[PDB]
């Protein structure tokens, strides 16, 4: 399997597994799962009451020093009752490593804002509000950041359509750009591309 | 059924926040009609505020009306500070849209929508 | 003439030969000014001043449940008892058999392809009939 | 009814209204808002234009792709009128001038060109023709405008007997020459009574006359809700505008009172709420700014 | 003016429909002999409560609950229907 | 405490920003999608889908393209179970109807049945 | 091989022409309906049937990797030629 297969990094896999054990036993109040991927990335899956303790630990601990918030992300998964998956990508410059911190909420439970831990998060979780509707409690200036000013709904939710609900045009009668319900001259043609045959037997979910 | 609140522990605090948000909009409407130089009257914009508040008058969950007050404060903040333009404020008044058929028979005449 | 929807053009309850109620779904919309059928009858009742107490399809199906509640229980065969009582009612008026033999109307594959208005309008069924006759 | 002209959609920009309109005189004040309100339904609008194509640019954002067809035309050319009307199912006539020029006088603008358009639309099988007269059009009028426009009304009726003739009184809007005339005149007060009508009311009425089959052969009188005296109307215009090119025919028409014809239908027989001047006068006259409302009769 | 059709709904297995089932097992045959041109639509279903629909002239439909009745109460309600024509 | 007691049905229709036309007049269909009979693979029949009623698709006057006015005409969701799908439809105020999952019944396969002594299940060829 | 409707409008190789009463002819008024006059069904009919002596021939449209995928055409039917599914060139077994 030499030329075309990605070579596995066993050293970093073992190191990130040991550090995941370390984080799981220092913070067992909040840590739910710890998993290391096959391409050597460490995910810490936490309870959302420990956003500030887990991130402050990873920022300030002498064996962590994850001083850099790379990215902050929600993922909408509608089949879960806590459908929003808040992902924290942290970067350690001292130990040259990355860690993923993941937690959950639904549409109504707020997540505690992490601008006291990372000032990078100020626009990121504001974008998560704008795109998903995840309210972040005790945020300095939480409002929209990317959508238009009168915009209704949260576009990156998966029950939100691709073209939205309203579209704009200029109207010469009222001398004003107006919002009218969306009508496409050509509908977005949905392609059912999924193959009816299983591709990855290692990822097979067990039957009921 | 034990959920973490947003701002209001129950519906009375929630209605307090709805009431203060309505007070803030009612004070703001003359300023909005003036500085955006809208072609509406102050009574007409206040009727639109009352329409938007009576639209959500069925909600019995404190967290949902906490989020409704939060989004109403965000709309208010975009309207007091001139972040919206005149077009965003007039998008509440669906003026270029044709009046939709209401009863069964006119909806039958124009098309297939129920 | 009142242009109606076809079975691919309306969500619509059909019951098969065994009592299983089933609903179609709207694949496409009817062509031109053609409308759904109960919409036409309900609009006719509103014009005539004898308005039918339903507006949406769900209310038509509430009426349909009021007339027999197994028309809204979809993909369900409801069993029917009381063969004995129908047999006792069938012995009342003694009807006589005609001497004509039992001949079904569809004897060969020729008579299969065109039975209703959609099959008779089909050029593919016309090719089928022409191909099975030659 | 042909299959491509059956209406579809929810009545929006990409929908199909089934209205294929040729609007003569579409580059003007009324044609602007008529092509606006047609193209937002999804109508195939045909714009014969006399002018520079730069002056028809504002009509292109008014409908979906391929829904406004521009073409050259001449008022004395029946070939261009035929080339414009032979595919339409409604022809709206909006050709007019406040002033007569070297080539086109009031008779050519109001009599020759309207009767030519109506006759060519008649022989091209166009079902509907909608002609715009003036409310004060009279054979015995003192202005040459209203005499030629009454004669043209007569000829359009007797060459297209199913046409919908419409009598606007004095249309006010942003691009009018009624309130913008008074805001710039900075003529005198007389015994004149007027009831001006808003341009969106006139446009909604023309479209409701397109759609209603009961408007064929009728004559409508589009008037506002409130009759005003001329003098306090002009003082209300100067009061809204925060203020302390003419000819004698325009003076003859300003000092000609709006006749009341209750035997003719109006905007309410087309289902249009007449908008009063007090709501839209600020919208017209906000541009002229560097108020007790007007007294009705 | 007069009665047009009678609809009887019932479950096949519920104890609330026991009186309706015991009505249809015994008295329906002489009911239909007594009413030769009256449609009496017995419509069994899976979980319904028993019900006596009676349609009169001009689309007027009265609705009678037959839940937990005996066969005698079903006979009395149905003969009230046949005697009313209201 | 810092946990309140909400005894109400979870309804977020005011928060999703969807217009009332596309909330109260739409019918969700909750179903396991049927196997494409062009193929023997069954991997597309594992998850619950939510689609909506198909509204009008008309012809573009210019190009002949398929114009639409339905925003939810391409919206297909994916659920692990039926109950997650029903909870999502009730949470968003969508009227729904649910088809139960259709599994193929177990078959009794015998290659020896093709060559029987006294049964009709002999194959005439192979 | 373009032909013309009685309205004067050209007909494409699909067979598309607008009707006499269809309003959408107004888009060509003062302009032109652009058709291509090289009809492919007429041009491939002008190519002669290739006489070959094998029972199975192959075709890739000429040019190697510049043509189409290489397909193998049976020629057992003596009544009908064997036609390529991609390029439309047709073949006949000479015996
Ligand atoms: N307040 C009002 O304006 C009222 C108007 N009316 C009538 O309504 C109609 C439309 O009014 P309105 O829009 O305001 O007037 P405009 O002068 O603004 O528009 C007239 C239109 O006709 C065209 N036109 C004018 N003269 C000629 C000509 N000789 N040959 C070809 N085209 C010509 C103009 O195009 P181009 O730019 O190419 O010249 C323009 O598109 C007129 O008939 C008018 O009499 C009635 C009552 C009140
Ligand atoms: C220019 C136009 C400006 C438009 C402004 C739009 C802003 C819209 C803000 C909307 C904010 C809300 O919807 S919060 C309202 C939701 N409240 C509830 O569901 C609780 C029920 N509320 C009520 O019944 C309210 O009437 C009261 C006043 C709290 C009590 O009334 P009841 O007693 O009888
Ligand atoms: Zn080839």
């Amino acid at each position: 399997t030499r030329p075309t297969v990605r070579p596995r990094n066993d050293v970093a896999h073992k190191q990130l597994s040991a550090f995941g054990e370390y984080v799981a036993e220092i913070l067992p109040k909040y840590v739910q799962q710890v998993q290391v991927s096959c391409f050597s990335e460490l995910e810490i899956c936490i309870h959302p009451d420990g956003v500030i303790p887990v991130l402050t630990f990873l920022r300030d601990h002498s064996n962590a020093q994850f001083k850099s918030l790379a990215d902050l992300t929600a993922v909408d998964i509608p089949t879960r009752q806590n459908r929003f998956e808040i992902v924290y990508n942290l970067l350690s410059l001292r130990f040259n490593s990355r860690i993923r911190v993941k937690t959950y909420t639904d549409e109504l439970t707020p997540v505690e804002s992490s601008v006291s831990v990372y000032k990078a998060a100020n626009w990121y979780e504001r974008e998560i509000w704008d795109m998903f509707g995840v309210f972040f409690a005790n945020h300095p200036d939480l409002r929209r950041i990317l959508t238009d000013y009168g915009f209704e709904g949260h576009p990156f939710r998966k029950d939100f359509p691709l073209s939205g609900y309203v579209e704009l045009r200029y109207d010469d009668e009222v001398k004003r750009v107006v919002a009218e319900p969306v009508e496409l001259a050509q509908e977005f043609r949905k392609f059912d591309l999924n193959s009816p045959w299983e591709a990855f037997p290692a990822y097979r979910q067990p039957p009921e | 059924t034990s959920v973490k609140p947003i701002f209001s522990r129950d519906m009375n605090e929630a209605k307090r926040r709805v009431r203060e948000l309505y007070r803030a909009w009612y004070r703001e409407v003359p300023n909005t009609v003036h500085l955006f130089q809208l072609d509406i009257s102050v009574k007409q914009g206040r009727d639109k505020v009352r329409e938007m508040f009576k639209k959500n008058a069925h909600v019995t969950d404190p967290r949902v009306v906490d989020l409704l007050v939060i989004k109403g404060k965000m709309e208010l903040e975009e309207t007091i500070n001139v972040w919206k333009q005149r077009t965003h404020v007039m998008r509440f008044f669906h003026e270029t849209e044709a009046p939709r058929p209401k009863d069964f028979l006119s909806k039958f005449y124009v098309g297939h929508d129920p | 003439i009142l242009p109606g929807a076809a079975y691919t053009e309306k969500s619509a309850t059909y019951v098969n030969t065994e009592g299983r109620a089933q609903q179609t779904k709207v694949a496409v919309m009817p062509p031109g000014l053609a409308r759904e059928d109960w919409k036409i009858i309900r609009a006719l009742s509103e014009i005539a001043g004898m308005t039918l107490p339903y507006d949406t399809l769900d209310q038509v199906r509430n009426r349909l449940e009021e007339v027999s509640p197994n028309l809204v229980r979809y993909d369900d065969v409801e069993g029917a008892n009381y063969f004995q009582q129908a047999s006792e009612l069938s012995k009342l008026v003694n009807q006589q058999l005609l001497a004509d033999p039992l001949v079904p109307p569809q004897l060969t594959i020729k008579d299969f392809y065109m039975t209703d208005s959609i099959s008779r309008a089909s050029q593919t069924m016309a090719k089928c009939v022409k191909a099975v006759t030659e | 009814l042909h299959h491509a002209v059956i209406p579809h959609g929810k009545g929006g920009r990409s929908s199909v209204s089934g209205i294929v309109a040729t609007v003569f005189g579409a580059t003007g004040f009324l044609g602007r808002y008529l092509v606006n309100h047609l193209g937002r339904m999804g109508s195939q609008v045909i714009v014969p234009y006399r002018c520079e194509p730069y002056d028809t640019m504002h009509l292109r954002p008014m409908g979906d792709l391929g829904q406004i067809i521009f073409m050259d035309w001449n008022g004395r050319d029946k070939d261009s009128i035929r080339r414009a009307v032979e595919h339409s199912n409604v022809v709206i006539n909006l050709v007019g001038r406040e002033w007569e020029t070297k080539n086109f006088d009031f008779e050519d603008v109001f009599v020759k060109i309207p009767q030519a358009i109506a006759q060519v639309s008649k022989e091209a099988g166009v079902e509907k023709f909608i002609h715009i007269s003036h409310l004060n059009a009279d054979i015995k009028s003192s202005s040459k405008y209203l005499r030629n426009k009454a004669v043209g009304e007569k000829e359009v009726r007797e060459t297209f007997p199913e046409a919908t003739i419409i009598k606007p009184a004095d249309i006010f809007g942003r691009e009018d020459r009624f309130l913008n005339y008074f805001a710039n005149i900075r003529s005198l007060g007389k015994k004149t009574v007027k009831q001006p009508v808003y341009i969106v009311d006139v446009t909604k009425g023309i479209i409701n006359a397109i759609k209603d089959p009961d408007a064929r052969g009728k004559t409508f009188a589009f008037v506002g809700p409130n009759r005003y005296l001329l003098f306090d109307l002009v003082q209300y215009v100067f009061a809204v505008a925060h203020r302390p090119w003419t000819t004698r025919d325009k003076v003859e028409r300003i000092h000609t009172t709006d006749r009341t014809l209750p035997h003719l239908p109006g905007l309410e027989d087309l289902g249009v709420q007449a908008t009063p001047l007090e709501l839209k006068a600020i919208e017209v006259l906000r541009r002229h700014r560097t108020v007790q409302p007007a007294k009705t009769v | 003016l007069g009665l047009r059709e009678i609809r009887i709904h019932l479950c096949q297995r519920s104890p609330g429909s026991q009186g309706v089932r015991d009505f249809i097992e015994k008295r329906y045959v002489e009911l239909k002999k007594a009413n030769p041109d009256l449609p009496i639509l017995i419509r069994e279903c899976s979980d319904v409560q028993p019900k006596l629909w009676a349609r009169y002239a001009f689309g007027q439909e009265k609705n009678v609950s037959l839940n937990n009745f005996s066969a005698d109460q079903v006979t009395r309600a149905l003969e009230n229907v046949l005697s009313s024509k209201a | 405490t810092q946990l309140i007691t909400v005894d109400e049905k979870l309804d977020i229709t005011t928060l999703t920003g969807v217009p009332e036309e596309h909330i109260k007049t739409r019918k969700a269909r909750i179903f396991v999608p049927a196997r494409n009979n062009m193929q023997s693979g069954v991997n597309n029949t594992k998850k619950w889908k939510m689609e909506f009623d198909t509204r009008e698709r008309w012809e573009n006057p210019l190009m002949g393209w398929a114009s639409t006015a339905d925003p939810l005409s391409n919206l297909v969701l994916t659920f692990s179970t039926k109950e997650d799908a029903i909870a999502f439809a009730e949470k968003n105020g969508w009227s729904y109807d649910v088809e139960e999952r259709k599994v193929p019944k177990p078959k009794s396969k015998s290659y020896g049945a093709n060559f029987s002594w006294n049964k009709r299940t002999r194959v005439s060829t192979k | 091989g373009v032909r013309t409707s009685p309205t004067g409008e050209k007909v494409t190789h699909t067979g598309q022409v607008y009707d006499d009463e269809d309003y959408r002819r107004v888009r060509f008024v003062g302009r032109q309906k652009e058709v291509n006059e090289n009809f492919a069904i007429d041009l491939i009919a002008e190519q002669p049937v290739s006489q070959v002596g094998s029972r199975v021939i192959s075709c890739d449209g000429g040019g190697g990797a510049l043509g189409h995928p290489r397909v193998y055409i049976n020629l057992d039917k003596e009544t009908k030629t064997g036609t390529c599914g991609y390029c439309g060139l047709q073949f006949r077994q000479q015996h």
